[PDB]
């Protein structure tokens, strides 16, 4: 009478169980323990500062009102009964919109153990808030983090521990963001104290070096060869004035663009970056060449050769000058 | 466990939730405080900011009174809606967000003398009216008022549990504000008549203040080398009319290019900010420098220098600093 | 009526949907099949394609066995949420809902041996892999990974119909740049801290078609580069005119190198299209510097001589650059 | 509805004094006690702030140390311990309950503590 | 600390007539003000919580008024039996008090 | 006590009570008044052509099966309550995307008069389509309208009416929009017919009128200018080709970049604005000067006419100007 | 009360009503006769192929069940007694965010005849799919479907029938329609019988025919890719000897003609195949870029007024002229 006897036991099992009630209600605290297998960083948007992760959040704790005997097996019963058992109430701190999947059923597992242990999994999208300093853009690493904590029950009611050591998360690795490449991922239990009790904490947090052959690419190459060409504006004869006032003009317009189209995928931060560190210096570096061609005029045409050797020499070593020193600080 | 649960069955039996504490003997008070976790971003477009909350409610029951051998039930999220619960509503709120994620963000304790205890997370989405007629050097009150919707003066009062200087706090590290910076908060407590009657309702003024890094970057400094850009022609040949002439006619593209995104940042306000009359000043000292040009270009043995490029590399400067200790100090220093 | 209501009431009479069929005995066998409706526009900054499909399972269950003269039961959807379901979900799938208008897109159909027929309209956005590598010529193998999510191998097996798989029209569907060059089903055991699990997974064969890449950026910074190679037929002295080309040329170069970066994800590498940028500007700074050492050698036939070089270096380069792609 | 106090003390300085206030027809759990200083001839001085649900106080700066405030659950009532008398300290001195909108709704009859 | 800066100290005038009181504060208090009235050997009573909340028990003739930082109690026809101190006070902090505003004929 | 006695007398209200059933199912039709305090009007957008607004949405009727005398005094209930009584099944007929606000419970009010009188209020945001005619803009008017509607009962069953004339909608006079500024309201009720029946039907319309200084700040006035600029090159002497021509590309492309640039914004609409029409006048003017400068060079190379253009070009366009200003406004 | 007689006679209905199974399932066919009262043709989304609709989806069937003979004829009742009887599973097969309205209660509609009739009607904002090829783009005229059946009865067992002939079935609001871009032409329906691989289900469509308005793209688009050449065609009657000037001239017109084309290839979806506007901007192309190369070749041969540059300004208009009128007659 298997099929008879798994019921039975299912039914006498969630009759009379109080959801109401945690598991040992007057005596100790239960022990939640959690393994994450996450699954992949959908986008780490500097705009929004956040960053949306995808997880299969898996909780474990024993419950000794779930302890069946007559049956040997593990049942994974239908992830609709999870409703009728006391579940803990664990909540992201640093989450602003985040869902459980719902295709084709809620993506959630349930699994008694003949012990009472239970089993519960969840895959869930949280897109956690990640506040950025963004000081060494593009040059930069951040620090994301996922703050799970319960939120109705103090530490003489719940106990959060992490499953596995070091080896609770896994297929952080595996995850890809397309711009940034994980460091390394850490695990952290904690105490905090609100005003209305002291609630446990486990935390989970990623380091993110930005790869910057995307940013070299798109930037960096540009705001450089811009200079470059300027250069071009010394050599040409001091009598042809609409060439190099043309050529200096059109340099010092591209700089200008080239920040304003930066500054529309950052937030409005109110501080100075690598970035704009950088194409302020080659802006400051096309606008001394444009005046030094007004040096050059004024001198001839407002009463020559030497000041635009000299200026053919020193305005390449400058640059590699500044380039060099931009360089290594910022690596 | 059943001793418990016995207790809880004897709380909810004849309970009805339809039916505020004390309805036709007393006043329903709420003692309530917030404990902001995070203030964030405050777009200036939809004139809104949002903030993620600790809203606690506290309030007296005289049906939930319990004799057990423990003094405190921290009860689960069901039990918080098999009882009455207050109707507070934000009066400014436009999309708020009670997040249940993976449970219900609630909280429940019931002390043995029937006081209680409502702790949520909410991610309220709220009006924020915003003078933009000092914009960018500007500081606003943005407001939080709560209150009951059905209950009236005479049913349900709202109060502060501690102080009211310390009933809303800030935690150190939620901000979330990268323009502005929270100064402090400010609260207050009104009442307010609707036409059904007068409510009580209570204010939360968060005082806000503009950071000049992001336009000090993005406009300021682009139109100040794009004036010095048009000042360096009048050191030009007076001879060279394309030259000068390009000059000019590309300051005026940069100039008018550069208002586009002021215009584009701000809402449409109908009026003109601060920033908006530091473009006008710095279009009209860019836009004097081919009035001169063509002013010398009309009035051009060889050529002389101009008097007129003489006086214009020496006034147009000076005027140009002179504006900008008048308008930097009037604005940023009161 | 009368008759098929009382099977249906002795049917869920005794039944507890929250236990699988055989749940001591044997695991349930479950045929899946699916018909895809369309295959919507594949996000290349995002990484996922949209798809609509109509997932069909097929399984066994002896709870559900009546005896009578009506032999299949076509019933509605407010019949689904009090028979057992696996819980079948889309492993790479970011954000996915069934369709509920006007009534809850399922279909149960019931025989008397035991047959459960369970139909739902899908549709899912799957994450894709996309190399991005060769831009603009990739072809992607686009999978969908389905699977139980509580029950292990020893409690579901997952097994495929020889026609499971089914398409739409292929001309009614959602690709512009794409096309659809065939499909491939498949089956394996992923291991996970939980159990084993049976995975199913369905490959679309995706190729980029040779439209829009080639007329949004290849032919404009073609002829930019041609019209940047006339500066030679100008003559020497006309310094300020041939300098206004060339800056004009390097500027739009540029200007075209960052708006055709706008439709390329964030990717660190360099694409064959960025190749293609970089060679253009290396050619027409290369043009530029050469004007500017004839002009500062005659303050002499080398204007003569780039009439005809830069021409056929560029040539050179396409057929270079075409072969080694396609 | 009544605050009922001790009555009046006469020490000698440098000593200790107990001092009390009964609270009838309510209870103290709900709203907080405020004592309050009252020099002859002179405005009001708040002395500190008691919690009975909670058991925290709150004091000000200048009273910090000399004086203190307990209380007790069964006795609804509410106690001052006052250290290191002195001349300055001849005074009368109030329980206050917390009103509606923080208002010191009701005040005690008055103790009136000398020194000599 | 909040500092309460109430003025002038005593008004001598007869019975029947207008009289109004200040309350001055240091800091921001918002509508959290009290008043309170001293008779000699007597116990202060509250008369306005608030801001311009009257009391039971208080009559009509004691109106006040209040603002974010300035504070006002006026009364109309001011009578023989009202000759007492009034004290001004604050509770948006840890709650102070004024010095005191007397009365006289 | 008291409370007790509450509890049975709302509990032998809804005792029996059939919430299928509208009050005086087979008999007259159930009169419900409406009054509507505004809050705010956050986004009205040309793009997708709506505004966007929020609501104090009360409602009142009566009930005679909800009459009760035992308690002498209005019973404010609970919001959950709601869900167990009968409703109007009022629906909004310009609607795209509304909800009841849920922070911290279902933002809504239920009120029990003695009499039977039933005081349903709720704070709706919704996003009304309202079709606008941007033939004037940005000089334009516009009439936005909500279209209250009863859906599945008739004139036969419910009937719809303003509780107390205009002064049912307040607080329209405090909205504060940042582009627009409320001029009027009015209120209609009418009848309208469809296949099934006949409806009653209230409808809320506005008069939003398009603020100027915006579009003068962005728009007209750098139109203004480079078209200013354009004049510049008829000083400059006709053999400096390069200048001249430098002047007139320039603002040519300035003219047809600020066109395509402040369109892409608005809708695809295909008739003609008025700023567009500015933009069109403007580009006439840039486009003559710079053929202006192609006779001349034309004349000479292949001082009375350029002086001649001097003095013409900018009285008309003064005379174009005050044209378009006094016939759009 | 009348009322009451009204309760009792809904719950002897419900008393007995199985919602899981449809009127006559033993017997024929439960014939659902369809209606839809077209309230708003929502806008046309170009970048998605999709269009969005407001329907007031009328429905209609005959249930032996739901038969009374009490003091009323029709019982316009509420929407809570639809949850629970019969309900036809109507889906869209192209629609893709279809959705109903609930503000505030469901808009829903339940009249019960006398002798069985039901009439169930809802209020929806299908965002159907619209299959476009925009080859002829801007002149093209579009047709977009809706295909509405069963999901789940097959054809022997529930039929959909058009209540009315002709197209009046689908009667759109005169004033119903966001087309900023189009306008209704007509609507033609349809019914028909697929079969897939559970059976054959009856769809019934309904086409609307649409018409791009070319007025958007007259002011945006065409007007000033003809202007710049006109602008590129001032080279030709300038100096000889002019070179800065008609260099200036050159290297601006093809840039803002390559900026014109950006826009345009942006404004539609990324399709393999070209439109009919990219074949007028790059033979507008083909004008300024040759105008380049007409200086260049005056340029070859300076050092007069050049025979090649008067043939140029006779030549080049008239080209332009007659290619004008090729191509705005064989679209248009
Ligand atoms: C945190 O809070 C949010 C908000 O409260 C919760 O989200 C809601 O959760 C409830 C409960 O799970 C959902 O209710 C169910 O909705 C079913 C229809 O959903 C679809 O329509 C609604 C709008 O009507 C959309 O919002 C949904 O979109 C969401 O879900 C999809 C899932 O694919 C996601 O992809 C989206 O991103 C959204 O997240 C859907 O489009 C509805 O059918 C169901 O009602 C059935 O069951 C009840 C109870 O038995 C019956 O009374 C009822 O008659 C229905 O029964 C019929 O349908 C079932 C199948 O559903 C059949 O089996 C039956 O035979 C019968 O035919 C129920 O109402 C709600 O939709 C959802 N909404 C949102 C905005 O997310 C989160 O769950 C919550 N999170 C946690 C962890 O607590
Ligand atoms: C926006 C300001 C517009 C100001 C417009 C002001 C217009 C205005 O008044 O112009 C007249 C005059 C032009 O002087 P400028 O030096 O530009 O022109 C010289 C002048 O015309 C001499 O008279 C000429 O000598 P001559 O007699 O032929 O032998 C000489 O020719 P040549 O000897 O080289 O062959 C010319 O180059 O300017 C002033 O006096 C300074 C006014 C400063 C005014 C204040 C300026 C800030
Ligand atoms: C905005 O537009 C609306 C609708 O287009 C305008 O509403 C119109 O208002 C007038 C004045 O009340 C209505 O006329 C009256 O109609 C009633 C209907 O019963 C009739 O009884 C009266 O005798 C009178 O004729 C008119 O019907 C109404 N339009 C519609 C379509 O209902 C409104 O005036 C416009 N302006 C503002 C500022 O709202």
């Amino acid at each position: 009478g298997n099929m008879s006897f798994v019921k039975e036991t299912v039914d006498k099992l969630l009759k009379g169980y109080d959801i109401r009630l945690r598991p040992d209600f007057g005596g100790p605290p239960v022990c939640v323990g959690m393994n994450i297998d996450i699954a992949s960083i959908d986008m780490v948007s500097e705009v929004n500062m956040d960053y949306t992760l995808t997880m299969y959040f898996q909780q474990y704790w024993r419950d000794k009102r779930l302890a069946y005997s007559g049956i040997p097996l593990n049942l994974t019963l239908d992830n609709r009964v999870a409703d009728q058992l006391w579940v803990p109430d664990t909540y992201f701190l640093n989450d602003k919109k985040s869902f459980v999947h719902g295709v084709t059923v809620k993506n959630r597992m349930i699994r008694l153990h003949p012990d009472g242990t239970v089993l519960y999994g969840l895959r869930i999208t949280t897109t956690a808030a990640c506040m950025m300093d963004l000081r060494r853009y593009p040059l930069d690493e951040q620090n994301c983090t996922l703050e799970i904590e319960s939120y109705g029950y103090t530490t003489d009611d719940i106990e959060f521990y992490w499953r596995g050591g070091d080896k609770a998360v896994t297929g952080v690795e595996r995850i890809e963001l397309p711009q940034f490449s994980i460091v390394e991922h850490r695990l952290v239990s904690r105490n905090v104290v609100f005003a209305t009790g002291a609630y446990p904490r486990l935390s989970l947090s990623f380091r993110l070096k930005r790869n910057i052959g995307y940013f070299i690419l798109q930037t960096y190459m540009p705001s450089i060869l811009i200079t470059i060409l300027s250069w071009v504006s010394f050599w040409i004869n001091y009598d042809a004035s609409a060439a190099r006032v043309a050529l200096g003009i059109t340099t010092v317009l591209t700089m200008t663009t080239i920040n304003t189209h930066l500054r529309e995928t950052l937030p409005k931060i109110p501080y100075v970056k690598a970035i704009d560190m950088y194409l302020m210096g080659c802006f400051v570096f096309v606008f001394l060449a444009l005046l030094e061609y007004a040096f050059v005029n004024y001198i001839f045409f407002g009463r020559v050769n030497a000041i635009d050797r000299w200026s053919r020499i020193v305005f390449p070593f400058t640059f590699s000058l500044f380039n060099l020193v931009y360089w290594l600080y910022y690596v | 466990t059943t001793v418990f649960t016995r207790i809880l069955d004897r709380l909810l039996d004849g309970y009805d939730n339809r039916l505020r504490p004390g309805l036709g003997e007393r006043v329903t008070e709420v003692k309530t405080d917030i404990f902001v976790t995070s203030f964030g971003p405050v777009s200036d477009h939809d004139m809104e900011y949002t903030i993620d909350v600790f809203f606690r409610q506290s309030w007296k029951d005289e049906r939930l009174k319990f004799k057990g051998p423990m003094t405190v039930l921290r009860l689960n999220n069901l039990m918080a809606s098999k009882i009455w619960t207050p109707d507070t509503f934000f009066h400014n709120g436009k999309k708020s967000v009670a997040h249940n994620m993976t449970m219900p963000n609630k909280l429940l304790r019931i002390t043995e003398d029937g006081t209680l205890l409502y702790t949520m997370r909410l991610t309220v989405r709220a009006e924020c009216p915003m003078h933009l007629e000092d914009f960018p050097m500007d500081a606003h009150a943005c407001p939080l008022k709560f209150g009951s919707y059905a209950y009236t003066r005479a049913e349900v009062v709202y109060e502060w549990t501690r102080e009211p200087a310390r009933s809303v706090v800030v935690a150190e590290d939620g901000s979330r504000l990268n323009q502005y910076d929270l100064l402090g908060q400010t609260v207050d407590s009104g009442i307010v008549q609707s036409s059904t009657g007068e409510y009580v309702v209570m204010t939360t003024h968060f005082h806000l203040k503009r950071k000049i890094g992001y336009f000090v970057i993005q406009t300021y400094l682009p139109c100040i080398m794009t004036v010095i850009l048009s000042q360096v022609s009048f050191w030009l040949n007076r001879e060279s009319v394309p030259a000068r002439t390009v000059f000019g006619v590309t300051t005026v593209l940069t100039m008018t290019t550069l208002s586009i995104s002021a215009r584009n940042s701000l809402p449409k306000v109908a009026y003109a900010t601060a920033m908006d009359w530091f473009i006008a000043v710095c279009y009209a000292f860019v836009f004097s420098a081919l009035i001169e040009f063509a002013t010398v270009n009309y009035f051009t043995t060889f050529n002389s220098v101009s008097k007129i490029d003489r006086l214009s590399r020496i006034a147009f400067p000076l005027l140009f600093g002179i504006f900008n200790l008048v308008y930097w100090a009037t604005y940023l220093n009161r | 009526e009368g008759d098929v209501t009382v099977i249906l009431n002795n049917l869920l009479e005794g039944y507890d949907n929250k236990l699988r069929p055989d749940i001591g005995v044997k695991p349930t066998l479950i045929h899946t099949d699916m018909y895809v409706n369309s295959i919507g526009p594949v996000n290349a900054i995002n990484m996922e394609y949209t798809i609509d499909i109509f997932f069909a399972q097929t399984w066994y269950d002896r709870r559900l066995k009546f005896n009578s003269t009506i032999k299949v039961l076509r019933l509605n959807s407010n019949m689904v949420g009090k028979i057992w379901i696996p819980d079948t979900f889309f492993r790479n799938s970011k954000k996915a809902d069934a369709h509920w208008i006007t009534t809850p897109n399922r279909m149960l159909r019931i025989w008397n041996d035991g047959r459960v027929l369970y139909t739902l309209r899908l549709t899912i956005d799957a994450e894709c892999q996309l190399q991005l590598h060769n831009f603009p010529m990739d072809e992607h193998s686009c999978p969908l990974e389905f699977s139980s999510y509580g029950y292990p191998r020893e409690e579901i097996v997952y097994q495929w119909k020889r026609s499971s798989v089914e398409v739409g029209d292929t001309r009614s569907w959602r690709l512009y740049q794409f096309s659809f060059v065939g499909l491939r089903n498949t089956t394996e055991v992923v291991k996970t801290t939980s159990g084993d699990y049976v995975v199913m997974s369905v490959y679309f064969d995706l190729s980029r078609r040779m439209g829009y890449f080639t007329i949004q950026t290849y032919i404009p910074c073609t002829l930019i580069v041609v019209l940047s190679w006339v500066s030679f037929w100008i003559n020497k002295d006309a310094v300020p005119a041939r300098t206004s080309l060339g800056i004009t040329t390097v500027l739009t170069m540029t200007t075209l190198s960052t708006i055709a970066r706008k439709s390329l994800p964030k990717v660190s590498y360099v694409t064959a299209m960025d190749l293609f940028v970089s060679v253009c500007f290396i050619f027409v700074f290369s043009a530029l510097v050469e004007y500017g050492t004839l002009h500062y050698f005659v303050s002499a036939k080398m204007d003569s001589y780039a009439r005809i070089f830069f021409p056929t270096a560029f040539c050179l380069f396409n057929l270079v650059y075409w072969v080694s792609y396609l | 509805v009544q605050l009922q106090q001790s009555g009046a003390e006469l020490v000698k300085p440098g000593a200790s004094v107990k001092l009390s206030c009964t609270a009838s027809g309510f209870n103290i759990k709900d709203t907080y006690m405020y004592w309050v200083k009252q020099r002859p001839e002179q405005g009001l001085e708040w002395i500190g702030r008691i919690d009975p649900a909670n058991g925290d106080t709150k004091y000000d700066p200048k009273f910090q140390g000399k004086a203190t405030i307990t209380t007790d659950t069964f006795s609804n009532t509410a106690y001052l311990q006052l250290s290191s008398l002195t001349s300055e300290d001849t005074a009368v001195y109030y329980c206050a309950r917390k009103g509606l909108r923080w208002a010191m709704d009701y005040w005690g009859q008055g103790t009136s503590v000398t020194v000599s | 600390n909040i500092v309460m800066t109430q003025s002038p100290k005593s008004m001598s005038m007869s019975v029947g007539e207008r009289v109004t009181l200040s309350c001055k504060a240091s800091e921001y208090v918002g509508t959290y003000v009290s008043w309170y009235q001293q008779k000699p050997e007597q116990s202060p009573k509250l008369l306005i919580y608030g801001a311009s909340n009257r009391y039971t028990g208080v009559p009509d003739r004691f109106t006040g008024s209040g603002s974010a930082t300035d504070f006002t109690l006026t009364i109309g026809s001011v009578q023989a039996e009202d000759l007492a101190d009034y004290h001004c006070g604050q509770s948006y902090s840890y709650p102070t008090f004024g010095a005191g505003t007397k009365l006289e004929l």
